[PDB]
């Protein structure tokens, strides 16, 4: 079932910055799109968080949300010399990219967009951390991690990573180890609040609340396939808002019904509500968190 | 009411310190041991680092002595009213034979039947045949039959779950306070573990239960009182036994749905005709839910429910004699030297001696500045510790003695000078 | 269970409370059980002569 | 960890003096050029001892070293009349070994690299006594016996050979067994140390010890398909070196890496390291260990 997979609640736009290539097909994000940097998210076997967490928000839509910016630069080359900004949080890396792509972007320390790219026409190689020589090749980018965010504006910066006994994460210097450093590759989570640094985390504990709210509910054109329309256009009941919505009774008994002057059809829908995170045993709700592949150094004594 | 009653030092093996930030932080990557505190008094672990001001506690409070149930097969169970639907046909019209409704299947819709709807409930179909002629209105000679459907709904708005105890858990309720000021309020059973933000803890020692638990059935209701009965476990349902109908969660009884279990055949008819009356002789579990209601008198123990966490307890009359383990997942500890002032007086000093309950110290700290206060005595069995902030408060904590006149030194200090104070107070004898 | 929450424990018998409880040396009727020296292994110690040959 | 068993350290040449018609393929030896003195050495379960220690040296190798002396003379020839030096000591080698071959080197008693050699036009038999007429010619050596070498330069010139239960093997004269014999066919390996005679091993006790060594990291090339190319040109810490070259934690950490600004890929090898012996009850560092099939003479009643 789940008919909720690649339709996005709220924005949905998908742009990156530097591989300027699906700007035609890619805003919004409809059932029936075109996009090399969401086709990948739904794929069977690679990254089964957005697949349980499908209705809700990614990364570019987030920076399109007016709550995340961007980095600077956003579209960092990778045929530099020294001060590459997008070479230490790069080859600590290690999910596998797949071929066929140039571009990739990730999440930085700070909690901007940050992403890469190769001159054209180079691909990326086995890593992803350099590029070699040219299916086809896509026109977009890739996600190299598998990571979420919804509505929230709580404050984080007074948080910090709470890894006890780790010496080195990543890319953050943390505390300084005694013994000796131990290299193995994990995969440590993150968490990133509005307007906060990378806080990673140990256990992650998601919980989710589903209420009364206005994002539990689609709407799709007819068709004397599948389109989009923006369900926040609806008001209330007995009022008139910017667009004219409808739907049936469990759309109908919250939101005014136009019957034919509109051209949609709100459904009753779900998988929405707020979902909380488990930071210092107070739950509050997280922005950006997800799972990150870094070099953990532990230590052997 | 805080004061650790028994304090013990970590060892220097699990205690490396370090220095980051013109500060002096160690981290514990080991595993102490403690006495258990009894009912109002603490366990505190001292902490050491380079010297001597640098000093931490994690003090742990004690709630009471319970001793917690262990849940294994659970059911739900309620009331329920059935519903029987008449529909008489002639014979040889459609399906109105005599010889199909003696081995009607329950699962079977009829075809006078099929425009019920959705019912996904204890639903069933039989098959009682009646007479004929032109007496009951029927063309045929032949006698005719009368179809059967009824299902299962429920009536009562509320509903109860039935379970029992396999051993009596001794579980405590402790109030674990971090070293910065953090509190935790977890609990320990026998040997269960749990997970803390300074790593784990797990109780050990445990010489205290209550035998003879698996001929006691419990019954849970939501948010009221909970119930004892005073008979062994509720076998296979059978006709005319508490918990002939049984489910598996809340919804499948406040919805009585089709995944629940029933009596066979217990549902009963009065074939009349055209009339038909499906009434059930059902067992109120609501009269031993009044009859055996919490708080009851078993033999020496007192048997109550449980706040915030749901659960069964059982309030015992003994000693508190059991050993804590700290189970440390490498934390750092970090410590500030404050620079504020603190002139603290002496108040009273009420409890008792020799015994595990301890003695009540009065404390006026005047200070002007946010930090804490650390407190000891000459030899180095005693530590004091409070929190000071600007202005004039009256803290204290349980100390133990062993002496009605205790004339013990204390050593307080809240920026790095230490100056002496004496201690005064007529204790009385409490075992 | 709770709705979104969960606590899921064990009840498996802690060994260092043994280990702690019976840690040697612990005399048994009339001998002394040591540990060995160099080599891993558990040894005993008698009050007896010495009659063997090689 | 790439499987390279091409790269040779050091010298890597393999020819004898007296045969010297194999520099052209083999001087040194790269990844071009055909020569049957290294090329049987690669094959697929058949020298699990060489596939083990790829990136170590052999006794061609370790003799081009100026490590080790050589026997005299260096290449016995087999068709010349009044015998050889060179007969007591490989008749003694009851091996097979294919035709097509013109050279054979192996371990003699003086600690020394024997070998034989064929004029033209003579191949060697089944066995390898004798030359018979001859389709191409190996005009490389066969090696004989399985073995390794490696840069050893501990003192050991007094340790003979330390057998029991065994009165002569090979050809060596060892105890004197006052009572019988028993000829029989055994597998028993040998060692050698810094100047000084065939140590047989009767307890084969071997270990590595993987270190830091500039011999146990093989670099890579960047191309915009990954290529070797060299480890002796990598700069160091402190150091000067031809173009720059990069990699993971183990090649960053003892040398120097610009990760962009590098033009090399330098990473880890495999099975490469200090390799020392178990032998007289003590741990030495011998030069090269190796195996052979020779005739047992045990003890009997």
């Amino acid at each position: 079932e789940d008919p909720h997979l690649r339709n996005r609640p709220g924005k949905g736009h998908n742009y990156i910055d530097g591989m300027t290539q699906e700007d035609a097909t890619c805003k919004p994000v409809t059932y029936a799109g075109a996009c090399s940097s969401f086709d990948v998210l739904l794929e069977k076997g690679k990254f089964p968080l957005f697949q349980s967490y499908a209705h809700h928000r990614t990364l570019l839509e987030a920076v399109h949300d007016t709550i995340i910016a961007k980095a600077d630069p956003p579209s960092c080359d990778l045929q530099s010399a020294h001060g590459n900004p997008c070479m230490k949080e790069k080859l600590v890396m290690k999910t596998h990219c797949p071929n066929d792509y140039q571009s990739a972007h990730y999440l930085n320390n700070d909690g901007k967009m940050a992403s890469v790219k190769c001159p054209p026409k180079y691909e990326l190689t086995e890593d992803c951390n350099f590029c070699r020589q040219m299916a086809s090749l896509k026109k977009g980018s890739y996600p190299l991690q598998d990571l979420f965010c919804q509505s929230s504006e709580d404050d984080g910066s007074k948080l910090k990573t709470k890894m006890k006994g780790v010496c080195e994460v990543g890319v953050q210097a943390l505390k300084k180890c005694d013994g000796q450093l131990s290299t193995a590759h994990e995969v440590v989570p993150f968490a990133v609040f509005k307007n906060s640094k990378k806080v990673y985390l140990d256990k992650l504990d998601l919980k989710t609340e589903e209420n009364l709210l206005p994002d539990s509910f689609v709407c799709f054109e007819h068709k004397g396939e599948l389109k989009s329309f923006d369900i926040s256009q609806c008001p209330k009941i007995g009022g008139h808002g910017s667009k004219k919505c409808t739907g049936d009774a469990a759309f109908c008994s919250a939101y005014e019904c136009t019957a034919q002057y509109a051209n949609a059809y709100c459904s009753h829908a779900n998988g929405s509500g707020i979902v909380q995170i488990q930071v210092s045993g107070v739950w509050k709700k997280p922005l950006c968190v997800g799972y990150e592949r870094v070099v953990v150094k532990r230590e052997l004594s | 009411d805080p004061g650790c009653s028994e304090l013990i030092q970590a060892s220097s093996r699990i205690t490396t310190c370090s220095t980051e930030g013109v500060n002096t932080k160690c981290r514990l990557s080991g595993t102490a041991l403690i006495r258990a505190g009894s009912v109002g008094a603490e366990a505190c672990l001292m902490l050491k680092g380079v010297k001597e001001d640098q000093t931490k506690f994690l003090k742990i409070k004690t709630v009471s002595s319970e001793l917690s149930c262990r849940e294994g097969q659970s059911y739900w169970t309620g009331s329920f009213s059935p519903k029987c639907l008449s529909s008489r046909r002639c014979h040889l019209v459609g399906e109105c034979h005599v010889n199909r409704c003696l081995s009607w299947r329950d699962n079977e819709t009829s075809a006078e039947f099929s425009f019920v709807g959705e019912s996904t409930t204890m639903r069933e179909n039989k098959c009682f045949e009646q007479c004929g002629g032109w007496g009951c209105g029927c063309f045929n000679v032949n006698p005719s039959c009368l179809f059967v459907h009824t299902y299962l709904q429920s009536v009562r708005k509320e509903a109860l779950r039935v379970f029992n105890c396999i051993d009596w858990v001794h579980k405590l309720t402790l109030e674990i306070t971090d070293f910065d000021g953090s509190v935790s309020t977890i609990d320990l059973g026998a040997s269960s573990s749990r997970f803390t933000n300074w790593g784990s803890v797990s109780l050990s020692l445990d010489a205290e239960g209550i035998s003879g638990s698996n001929s006691f059935s419990f019954i849970e209701s939501p948010g009221k009182g909970y119930a004892i009965v005073d008979e062994p476990f509720s076998e296979i349902p059978r006709q005319g036994f508490l918990g002939e109908i049984r489910c598996n969660s809340e919804s499948s009884v406040l919805s009585a749905h089709e995944s629940c279990l029933r009596a066979p055949n217990l549902i009963s008819y009065k074939p009349m005709i055209d009339q038909l009356e499906c009434t059930t002789n059902l067992i109120d579990p609501f009269v031993v839910f009044e009859r055996g209601s919490l708080p009851q008198t078993r033999n020496d123990k007192t048997f109550a429910a449980s706040k915030g966490n749901r659960g069964v307890q059982a309030f015992s009359k003994g000693s508190v004699q059991a050993d804590l383990t700290l189970m440390f997942d490498n934390f750092e500890v970090d410590f500030v030297g404050a620079a504020v002032s603190c002139d603290a007086a002496f108040l009273n000093l009420t409890g008792c001696y020799s015994c595990n309950a301890g003695a009540r110290v009065c404390l006026s700290i005047t200070s002007t500045g946010t930090g804490s206060l650390s407190a000891h005595n000459k030899d180095g069995s005693l530590h004091i510790v409070l929190p000071s902030e600007n202005g004039t408060k009256d803290q204290c904590q349980i100390l133990h003695f062993t002496v009605p006149e205790v004339e013990e030194e204390f050593m307080y200090s809240c920026d790095g000078d230490e100056r002496p104070l004496l201690v005064k107070g007529t204790l009385i004898a409490i075992d």
